[PDB]
């Protein structure tokens, strides 16, 4: 049971992050102090509030 | 219900009294104990249980383990 | 040597107990708890008893110990172990349970 | 203490500050229960 | 003798009460630990063991030093630049529970 | 009128130490003496110790403006 | 039901009149928070083909600062409200220079009736609320923030601070409950402030569109 | 290295000891204190290392 | 969350639990018998209630006891709503609480045969007797943890957390929950992200989540700082509706054509 819980999460978390990781890939802080993507939509006035 | 018989109405109330019962959630079980002080509530009261020994404030309701 | 027989008297409480919740169960006895039907209390019941039972001797092994001895070092410095190993070594594995 | 004094007189003014609202309301809702009367 | 210190100090507590208030509306089910940027029970410790504070003697500190170093030190820490009173209200909102 | 941080990143410490290294590494003129060292990278290590790289940071802002800070302008972290 | 039904009815009216308030009408403070005795003393407490019947106990409430503009709350009795209805409701509403309004129906209206609501939104606004959402105040909710509906001037001088274009800013759609509550429309940005953990307070806006 | 301070627990610490006597002075070698960057009481472990 | 008094007593909690679970006829029904009785006073069985109250057809509906009583029903309401449900062309002669079977009978009056048997498979698989649907059980379990106890700031300061009754459903609703009175309308959440957006708004939605995504993180006793689960909740909640992380949600944003091929459909969205 255990083995089997392994590899299906071994299976499951990789795909569950790689969708994590291409939603906010260009989300960043610029130089105005404040948190934009890459269309200069501003998602946080100030990181993190 | 207020016309029934004396027997009826005993009949009535035991068996909504069971059903008002059985309608509850059993208290997750516990060592209940006084020697852990809840940073939630400052009260003593509390229950623990050791798997790591997790903390469950009896009053206050603080969780939390010490490894 | 003394351990084992404080383990064992645990072990043997344990069966009596869930031999009489059976018996209790099998002659009617057992009422249903809140929120649950007669099985479901029943198998909550019996596995509240065993991980009582298992605390218990693990307890018990864990207070015999020595200062001298390796796996409660290797616990209590937390590199690599905890209680409930030392538990299934010495006093009692535990519930096989699946899904 | 006479801060205080000055503090609670103040406190008095927002009163009667309260007082008027509460007269101009209801000297608006006289002409306004009549609205709600012909509208049934 | 001085009454300005008096005033000062009772502005102060004042303040304090209004903090206390605003953490109480805003941390409700009262929980203190709270994640911030510097320890300060840390830095005043080391300031304690660098410069030999020895808690039993009479200290040379006067409170109306720690309220102007607070209030300046309240100043210096900004985060929305600016002198708009928008940006005021939003410095003033972002460093609220640092300071 | 320039409102961003006075401090500098450490992005653009990096990238301002890499490009200086890479420009002494072509044979450019120092602008620290030389206690002895051969490797670009100390280098400019050392002359970003001693504020004296000829670079200034064009930091450009969301809306499209810019602001030119020199490395002997603004405070260095590390 | 009797006593049922007139419940509804007052924590419909206790909701009205706190939407009311939270716009910017002034209103009585005794009404804003008023109990549901006086509410039974008042109206006669017989729903159920009795004095308290639908489109009696309307409320016409004047704005704070512009005494002019007035909003009516209707309560049509048809269960399926249609297109007639709404009909002499806005024809009957064009003697006076009012604008606004608020419709209480008791189900969800028919596809046609929305078609001419909006048709005459340029020149007659209103808008609908069913009763089912006016049992409960939403604004009150601890998950729901304290919203604050700003002015032009202010949302300008805005987006003049951060060099930012309107565009850039969050967006919220009109159906949104907040947003009909507070009766936003398209083109205006509305005010958040939620309790911040790791800084206390921390406001954000939302552009409607 | 240098003058650090800070305050740990040990793993086998008793609970019931700070509250009754004996705080600053723990017959188990627990309670955890460093000062100037030195290392004065309780025994290290995962909880401070 | 109980907001009346029935937040510290059971007995008054029950009746809100009840009124909050669905109740069906299936749930009180415990036999169900149709009989060609030609004349109502005839009474092919033996029972002493139809002659009182005065088609050749009629079914025999008798309920429980144990589970009426559980539910606190009178035969009164069930006979109004069974009434009112089917418009007036049916004619149930309810029984007196008095005797110790509780019997109905339920006649047509004004192809005929299986029309009995279609009423009564169409009333007995739904018909809400009390209750609303989605929900299906509610259970009642007292709060062990901080997490869902009351808190109250008492007078002398000290916060003193307070032990209440609170229910835990298995449907989601929501809207009809918060109107029923003797439900506090300001702490009682609902567990489901697309729900809230229907009631609350977007902003309730973002603090649901991440309420929610911090309950299931912190579950294993693991840590996250609050700033990343803030920085997820906004993103996902930027264009005012839900976006979906997978292929259909971002995709949809203006993001560029060269940023939605690297995630997913590439041939699609080029």
């Amino acid at each position: 049971e255990g083995l089997i819980d392994t590899a299906v999460k071994t299976a499951e978390t990789g795909y569950i992050q790689r969708r994590l990781i291409k939603s906010m890939e260009s989300v960043m802080v610029k130089y105005d102090a404040t948190v934009r993507n890459s269309i200069n939509q501003v998602v946080q006035l100030r990181y993190g509030e | 219900e207020e016309m029934a018989s004396d027997e009826l109405k005993e009949m009535r109330k035991n068996l909504t009294k069971e059903a008002i019962r059985e309608h509850q959630m059993a208290k997750t079980g516990g060592t209940q104990t006084d020697l852990f002080t809840c940073g939630k509530c400052k009260k003593k009261n509390c229950t623990y249980t050791q798997v790591t020994t997790f903390v469950v404030c009896n009053e206050c309701g603080n969780r939390w383990k010490f490894c | 040597s003394k351990t084992y027989q404080d383990i064992q008297n645990t072990i043997k409480k344990a069966k009596q107990d869930v031999i009489e919740v059976i018996e209790k169960a099998h002659n009617n006895e057992l009422e249903p708890t809140p929120g649950n039907t007669l099985r479901q209390t029943f198998e909550n019941q019996v596995n509240r008893i065993l991980n009582d039972a298992r605390d218990k001797t693990g307890s018990s092994a864990q207070k015999s110990l020595s200062e001298y001895n390796n796996f409660k070092s290797m616990v209590v410095s937390g590199a690599k172990g905890s209680k409930i190993n030392i538990s299934q070594v010495i006093a009692v594995v535990g519930q096989q349970n699946v899904e | 203490r006479q801060k205080l004094l000055k503090e609670q007189e103040e406190k008095r003014l927002r009163e009667k500050e309260e007082q008027k609202k509460l007269l101009e309301q209801r000297a608006q809702y006289v002409e306004k229960t009549k609205n709600i009367l012909m509208f049934t | 003798s001085n009454a300005h210190i008096q005033n000062e100090l009772e502005r102060e507590f004042e303040r304090m009460r209004e903090d206390r208030e605003v953490l109480r509306v805003i941390f409700p089910t009262g929980d203190s630990k709270v994640v911030l940027p510097c320890n300060l029970l840390r830095m005043i410790w080391n300031a304690q063991k660098i410069f030999h504070i020895n808690p039993r003697l009479p200290s040379d500190l006067h409170p109306i030093k720690v309220v102007e170093g607070v209030k300046e030190l309240s100043k210096k820490l900004v985060i929305v630049n600016g002198d708009d009173p928008l940006s005021r209200q939003a410095q003033e909102n972002a460093t609220l529970l640092f300071n | 009128k320039r409102i961003t941080t006075p401090y500098m990143t450490k992005y653009e410490r990096a990238r301002v130490l890499g490009t200086r290294a890479l420009q002494i590494a072509m044979c450019a003129p120092v602008m620290v003496e030389l206690e002895g060292e051969t490797d670009p990278l100390l280098i400019a290590m050392k002359e970003l110790k001693a504020r004296k790289i000829p670079i200034i940071i064009r930091r450009y802002l969301p809306d499209g403006s810019y602001e030119d800070w020199g490395v002997d302008e603004l405070i260095i972290s590390d | 039901d009797d006593e049922e039904e007139t419940y509804r009815l007052w924590k419909i009216r206790k909701t009205i009149m706190q939407l009311c308030h939270d716009r910017g009408y002034l209103v009585t403070q005794d009404e804003l928070d008023q109990t549901l005795e006086e509410f039974k003393a008042q109206f006669g407490d017989k729903p159920s083909e009795g004095r308290p019947r639908r489109t009696d106990l309307t409320v016409l409430v004047a704005h704070n600062d512009d005494p002019t503009d007035q909003m009516f709350v209707f309560f049509p009795e048809e269960p399926k409200v249609g297109i007639k209805t709404i009909k002499v409701y806005c024809q009957r509403m064009q003697e006076e220079n009012i604008t606004r309004a608020l419709i209480v129906v008791q189900q969800g209206m028919t596809p046609s009736a929305k078609q001419s609501l909006v048709d005459m939104a340029p020149k007659y606004i209103l808008e609908q609320f069913l009763q089912q959402e006016l049992l409960i105040n939403i604004t009150e909710h601890e998950l729901v923030p304290e919203h604050v509906v700003m002015t032009k001037e202010e949302v300008t001088e805005l987006l003049a601070r951060y060099k930012l274009r309107e565009n850039q800013l969050p967006r919220i759609q009109a159906g949104d409950p907040v947003a009909r509550y507070f009766g936003i429309k398209r083109g205006q940005v509305v005010k958040i402030i939620r309790p911040s953990e790791t800084a206390g307070r921390y406001i954000t806006y939302r552009l409607v569109q | 290295p240098g003058h650090i301070n800070c305050i740990r627990t040990h793993s086998t610490h008793p609970d019931d000891e700070d509250s009754g006597p004996y705080k600053h002075i723990s017959p188990g070698d627990t309670k955890v204190v460093v000062e100037n960057g030195e290392l004065i009481m309780g025994i290290l472990c995962k909880k401070s290392l | 969350f109980l907001l009346g008094q029935s937040a510290r007593d059971a007995e008054r909690a029950k009746d809100i639990l009840c009124r909050l679970e669905h109740t069906t006829l299936r749930k009180v029904t415990a036999n169900t018998a149709i009989y060609y009785d030609p004349n109502p006073q005839s009474t092919v069985v033996a029972e002493d209630q139809e002659w009182v109250n005065v088609s050749p057809w009629l079914l025999r509906v008798e309920l429980d006891r144990k589970h009426m009583t559980d539910r606190k029903l009178t035969m009164e309401q069930i006979a109004e709503k069974i009434n009112a449900g089917f418009g007036d062309d049916l004619n149930c002669i309810f029984n007196d609480d008095n005797a110790e079977k509780l019997v109905l009978r339920i006649r047509i009056m004004n192809d005929d045969d299986v029309f009995l048997r279609c009423i009564e498979s169409n009333m007995l698989t739904d018909m809400t007797l009390q209750g609303i649907e989605q929900i299906s059980k509610v259970y009642m379990h007292l709060p062990q943890t901080d997490n869902k106890k009351k808190i109250i700031i008492t007078e002398d300061g000290e916060f003193k957390a307070l032990q209440e009754w609170i229910l835990e459903t298995d449907g989601v609703s929501l809207m009809r929950v918060l109107s029923e009175k003797d439900v506090d309308p300001v702490r009682t959440t609902s567990n489901d992200i697309v729900e809230i957006f229907t009631v609350l708004g977007i902003e309730a939605v973002r603090k649901a989540l991440e309420r929610e995504l911090y309950h299931v993180i912190s579950f294993d006793g693991s840590y996250v700082n609050y700033r990343h689960l803030a920085l997820l909740c906004d993103t996902m909640t930027c264009r005012g509706h839900l976006m979906a992380i997978t292929r259909h949600g971002v995709n949809r944003q203006d993001t560029g054509p060269l940023m939605k091929c690297s995630f997913e459909e590439t041939v699609d969205v080029l």
